[PDB]
Order: C-alpha cells, then structure tokens, then sequence
C-alpha cells in the first residue's frame, strides 16, 4: 500500500534558455517571434 | 447532496433589456458553476466556465459574476434568437446537480 | 523588416524568443526525486497508487488549474506590456541622416535587450513555480498522513495499515481520518 | 471536428434492461482529462445527472440512481456505453452523452488545439 | 565552496563537495558571461542659427545614457541577490541529502 | 610560473625499495583545488596511474599496486615524495608528477590567476 | 575497476582531414573524461576538460562531444606538428584509468 507524488513528462524536444543552463528541454512552450 | 436554487422561474422583457439572473447554493462552493443554454428540442451549450470565464466564441453581451453562496449572470441586450432555458451546473464535489430551470420570454 | 504599416508586431534583432509554459523533461514506481512520469497524461501533477485492489495514476486538478492561471496571466502580461515608413535626405543634410540612424538604431537595441531579459527571467520563475507546487503537494500529503506511513525517501510513502481505494482517495481529496486507522499502524510499527 | 452520436434500441418494456452506445467521430478518445458523461432529461422535467468515467476506468455514479448502472469505455472502437435496468415511464426520457473538459484554458496553453477546449455535447436520443 | 567536517576516533578534518562547487562555478560563469554578452559617436558641430538641432542632439545623447545606466545598475543588483540565494539553497540541499 | 621537477637515484636492484621526490618551483604547494599525483609509463607500454594525495594528507592509491606504496607531502620544503618496493623489470619505467585541478574554471572565477587553472606536468624521470 | 577502450589503434590521414576518434566505457560515466596529447619522449599535455570544455590556449580546431558510455574527439584539420598519441582519462570514481592509446600518422 503506497502513495507517491510526481509530475508529467512526454517526448517533446523543445529547448529554452535560462541564466544557468542553455538548451533546457521542456514539455510545452510558446513562440513569440515570427519569421 | 448539495442543491441549487434559481429565481424567478419566468423572465419577461422586451428587446434591449438587461436581465440579471441568480443561482444560489447553501454550501460554500468556490467558483465551481457553469451556465448552460438550451434551445427547445436541442442539446445545451456551455456559456461560462467556472462562473467568471467566457468560453471562446461566446458573444460579449453575456457576463457572469458571483462567488461563494450566490452567483449571477447578466445579459446586456436581448435578441429574438435568445429564447432558451438557462441552467446552472455545479462541480464542487464529485456529485453533479443542476438548476431547476428558468424560462425567458 | 523594421518598416511596417498597419497593426504590426514590434521589430527585434533576435533569432529565438521562446517562453516556457510546462515543466522540465526528465523521463523515467518512485516519485518526484527520481524523475518524471510518462504514463500520466491527464494533468501536470498527480498521484500514483498501488494496493490490493490494483494500481494506477491520477491527477491533482486544483494545482494544475492554478498553474494554468499563472501561466496564462504571465504570457498575456508579456504580450500586453510590450504593446515608421522612412525618410529621405539630400547630399547637404548628412548630419540629419546620421541623427536619424542614431535614433532608429538606438531604440532597437533597447527593445531587443528588454525582450530578451523578460523571457530569460520569466523562464526561471516558471520552473521554480512548478518545483514549489510539487513540494507543496508532498508537504500536504506528509502532514495529513503524519506517523501512519513511512517515508522511503523519493517522494513516496509506505502505509503501515491497510489502505483500499476509498482510503487512497480520502488521502487524495484532503479529508483523512487520523484516529480511525491508528491502532493497526501502531501495532505494525512496534512489531518491527 | 469531434462529433458525438448515440445509438440505442428505444423500445424497452418495464422491468428490463437498457443499453446505449455513444460513439466518437473525429479525434477519437483523447487522453487529456475529459469527463465522459451521461446526462438525462425527462420530457416535461429538468436536466438530471447520470454519471461520468475517465480514460483509465475510474467511474463515478449518481447516489440516487446507483441501483443498476454500468459505464464502459472501448478505446480501440472509440466508444463508451451505458447500461440501465427496470426502465419505467419515469425513466423513458432523452439521453445525452457529453465530453466535459477538466480545466478552463481560454488561450490554448494546456490543450494545444483550440477545439480541444470545447464542451461538445451529443445530439440526444429519445428512449421510450 | 561547500563541504564537510568530521570528527571520530581516528581523527578529524575537513573535506569538500566537488560536484556542487562545479555546478556553482557553471552557473556563475554563465551568469557573468550573459551579463557581458547581452549589453554588447564622435561628435557634431552646429552654428548659431541651428540651436534647435543642437538641443535635439543633446536630448538624444543624454536620454540614451540614462536608460543604459539604469539598465546596468538594475541588472547587477538583481543578479547579486539571485547569486546569494542560490548559494544558500545549495547548502540546504546538502543538509537535506545527508539527513535523508 | 609553477614548474615541477623530479629527483631520484634511478639505479635499483630487484627486491629493494625506491624513492622519488617531486619538488615545486614558483607558487609553492597551493591549498585550494589540486590533486598531486604520480602517473607512470613503461617504455613500450601505455600510461598507468600510481596514485594521488590532497594537501591535508588524505591519500588514494591504485588497487592493483597497493602492495608497498607511500606518498608524503612536506609543505615547508614544497615537496612531495613517493616510495615503492620490489622494483623488477616491469617496474623500471618513466615516472611523472602532476598537478591536476579539481575544477574546470575557464574564465577565472574561482582560481584568480589564469595560470592556477593549468594541469602542469613534470619532465619525467626514467628509473631502471 | 572501470576500464576504457579506444578504436582504432592507428589513424593514417593526409593534411587537412577530419579525424573523429572514440573512447568507450562500460559504466555510466557522466562527462568525466579528458584528452591527453603525448609527443614522443615528452610529457603529456591537457586538451579537453570534462569531455566538452577546452583549456585556455588550445586552438579551436580541437573539439569534443559525447556523453554516458561513449565520447568522441574531432580534429578538423591536421598539421605536421600533430604527430602525437592521444589518451582518454576518466575520473568518475577515485580510481583513475587511462586509454590504451591511439597513434596518429
Ligand atoms: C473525499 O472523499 C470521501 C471518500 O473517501 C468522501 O466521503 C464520501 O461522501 C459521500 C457523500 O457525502 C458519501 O456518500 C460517501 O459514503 C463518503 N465516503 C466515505 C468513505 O464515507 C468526501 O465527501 C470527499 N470530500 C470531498 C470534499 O469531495
Ligand atoms: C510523441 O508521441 C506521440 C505518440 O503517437 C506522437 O504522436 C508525437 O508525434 C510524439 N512527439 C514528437 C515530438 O515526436
Ligand atoms: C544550443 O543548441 C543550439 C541549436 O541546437 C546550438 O546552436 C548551440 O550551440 C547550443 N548551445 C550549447 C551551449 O550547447
């Protein structure tokens, strides 16, 4: 009889930029640039 | 076993009139109420999500407010295609209970 | 192109501007310390349970709704707060041409730098927000269970007594009866 | 576009069971957090809740009508089904199958397509 | 930067956690290099009958300098606080790991 | 600039011990981030690790050659020393003393002088 | 007791060729690898720290990549002074084990 707490993951390969780490893989992201 | 109440059951007004309608609950339901519009002999359609958020595609004449025990829906201007019946649905607990019904004419 | 007519987006000299709405992707039952869950598809946070009757996943809808609300408000604020055709000069108006380039090239650097700072700080805030939400669910489950269950590390609990499906979702929705299942837990704890 | 439709016999004698199948055309049964619900209305009465099920198989049923109810989901056929019993004249009514979303996401941040945030309802079947 | 101190029967002494210090060095290097990287005239003369053009040129030159000085002072003061909070959180994670 | 050099006899008979001293010229034995190591190479073979010591006196030795090894640091003389035994023809080889940093700090944010982040090696002494 | 392997032992190419060379480990060594260049009759010198970071003073033609069980080193263009032998060194555990060696010609 166990209960555990976690979060959600998928196969997504979107990468974002932060102040420590570059190319961080995220589950969901939005784009604000048009080309 | 939470029960809703609506008043009044009949609303009569001309075109261009503001209509304010109330759904009242005994328990302390935190913003868990949705408004359904039913045409005669047809399936209902959602209007308001969680008592303060309009669904995409809903015209801006429909507005909603309220919190806790009472909630209100406001229609700014009527049209001849607004003949329907309006229900309030709660989803606080796992039990789902509707409103009794309010006919508009 | 910087010359635009009509209702147009703002020009920036950036190659990528991407904003985080979800979580980090660390694939691969233990809890949040070891990693994430691929099999949970109905929410962002939730629970996994295993007992005599079966095993399966769930979702915490109230925390996911709060996360959706903060993400929507944050992205809409970024869009809302950051809400020419060209001039010609002849040969004896070179100072005007240089001043006009200086103004046009000095505003663009400032707006590019502002957009890139806003994205880079809000990504960090979003990821820290998700981590804090998972910690809050762990603390609530710990506080409601108290001493009836044993922590294995790794965001998981071992029930000393017998916990069926109604017991599991009584832990889940936030109403857990402490004095009901105390004695079997005390006997099983002292017997070990 | 996702469309829900219903199938059933509609000719039920008293003290006998009843079955309906709601089927999905379009984007199939999506693992995204939707209540798959049955809601009924008697002709001449108000709307009444029957019950809902999730993709996994967890079921929740009305406390008043918990006598003989069964709900079931077939993922490969994109179908779900409702089983009642002892259908009398009070139970002869209109049935609707509905797909209620869990969360309200107006700008499309969680469910990616904007049609995936719609409370798509069924046409409705009169059963006598 | 972070470490342990132990005392037992055989002796006593200090140590270091190399993997947390390397992560701290990586974040500090990326932070300072990003501050340097993001924030990557000769003068004009006018005669007596172009005072307006001269005042417009001084307005542009003195208006850009205030914006860039504010931007620099604000970025340094937020990243200092972020660095100090990051170090405190790292020490807390080491204590939680030894506790667990 | 820090330079490491080696001193040893180089004339060892079988079943007798052997000692070498690696000495430092320049910035002395610094106390912040270095692994003081001995690595060996047989002429006609590959590179093989002997062992390392930290400033304070902790030691870590090769599991295969843990028979008779001793490493020692004299801080005041800026020296460290290695002691082996039973030097046979497989053990007659070239020895190197090295200063390996703990951390990689390319831009100079932990170790302040740029040189203090260099893996300075020894010249190498052949012992037969 | 983790052991390294390298392949192939001999590399022969002309001036201006790209050389991609591999170091393979059985265990899950997370980016703990360095590349040493040895001249004949001379001490080795460091090239890459932690399998992806170059030392200061290293020319930009040397590059490294790889993670987990396998790592690779790439030389874009050769020179006559590149006649050496390259070793891969791991430092995951307290035990240090080198590569067997790869001669370039
Ligand atoms: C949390 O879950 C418990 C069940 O563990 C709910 O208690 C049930 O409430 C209904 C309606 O009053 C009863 O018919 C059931 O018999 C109760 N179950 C048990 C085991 O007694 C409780 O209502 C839930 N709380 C909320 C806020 O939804
Ligand atoms: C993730 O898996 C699903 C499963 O069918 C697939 O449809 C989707 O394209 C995958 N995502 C990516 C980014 O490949
Ligand atoms: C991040 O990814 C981009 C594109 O894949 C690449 O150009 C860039 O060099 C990467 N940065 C790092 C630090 O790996």
């Amino acid at each position: 009889d166990t209960i555990c707490i976690g979060y959600h993951a998928n196969n997504s390969t979107d990468t974002v930029d932060t102040v420590c780490e570059k190319n961080v893989t995220v589950t969901h992201s939005v784009n604000l640039l048009e080309d | 076993d939470i029960q809703m109440t609506q008043s009044p059951s009949s609303l009569s007004a001309s075109v261009g009139d503001r209509v304010t309608i109330t759904c009242r609950a005994s328990q302390g339901i935190r913003n868990d109420l949705g408004w359904y519009q039913q045409k005669p002999g047809k399936a209902p359609k959602r209007l308001i999500y969680a008592a303060s958020s309009l669904q995409s595609g809903v015209p801006s004449r429909f507005s909603g407010s309220g919190s806790g025990t009472e909630f209100t829906l406001t229609i700014s201007s009527l049209q001849p295609e607004d003949f329907a019946t309006y229900y309030c649905l709660q989803h606080n607990s796992y039990q789902w209970t509707f409103g009794q019904g309010t006919k508009v004419e | 192109h910087p010359v635009t007519i009509g209702e147009c987006p703002k020009y920036v000299r950036s190659t990528k501007l991407r904003m985080v709405t979800g979580l980090r992707n660390i694939p691969s039952i233990a809890g949040f310390i070891e990693g994430g869950w691929t099999g949970m598809m109905d929410g962002w946070y939730g629970y996994h349970h295993q007992n005599e009757q079966g095993s399966g996943y769930a979702a915490d809808q109230k925390s996911t709704q709060n996360a959706i609300n903060c993400i929507t408000n944050k992205v809409n604020s970024v869009i809302e707060k950051m809400n020419a055709v060209g001039k010609e000069f002849n040969k004896l108006e070179k100072r005007m041409e240089n001043l006009n380039k200086k103004v046009d090239d000095g505003f663009l650097d400032i707006w590019t730098y502002n957009a890139e700072l806003l994205v880079l700080l809000e990504n960090e805030r979003t990821l820290d927000f998700h981590d804090s939400n998972v910690k809050n669910l762990y603390e609530k489950v710990k506080n409601q269970l108290r001493n009836n269950a044993k922590e294995l590390g790794n965001g998981c609990f071992e029930f000393y007594h017998k916990c069926d499906n109604e017991c599991m979702e009584s832990v889940k929705n936030g109403t857990y009866d402490y004095p009901k299942y105390s004695e079997e837990s005390k006997l099983n704890r002292e017997k070990i | 576009q996702v469309q829900l439709q219903e199938s059933g016999p509609g000719l039920v004698k008293p003290s006998q069971t009843l079955s309906l199948t709601c089927t999905v055309s379009g984007g199939s049964i999506s693992s995204g957090g939707y209540y798959w619900s049955w809601i009924r209305q008697h002709p001449g009465k108000g709307l009444e809740w029957i019950g809902y099920i999730y993709y996994s198989g967890s079921t929740y049923y009305n406390p008043s009508l918990k006598s003989r109810v069964t709900i079931s989901v077939d993922t490969s056929k994109n179908q779900f089904s409702l089983k009642l019993s002892s259908v009398t004249a009070a139970d002869t009514a209109v049935y609707y199958c509905a797909r209620v979303p869990f969360y309200y996401d107006s700008s499309g941040y969680y469910y990616g397509n904007a049609d995936d945030a719609f409370d798509i309802w069924g046409q409705g079947t009169m059963v006598t």
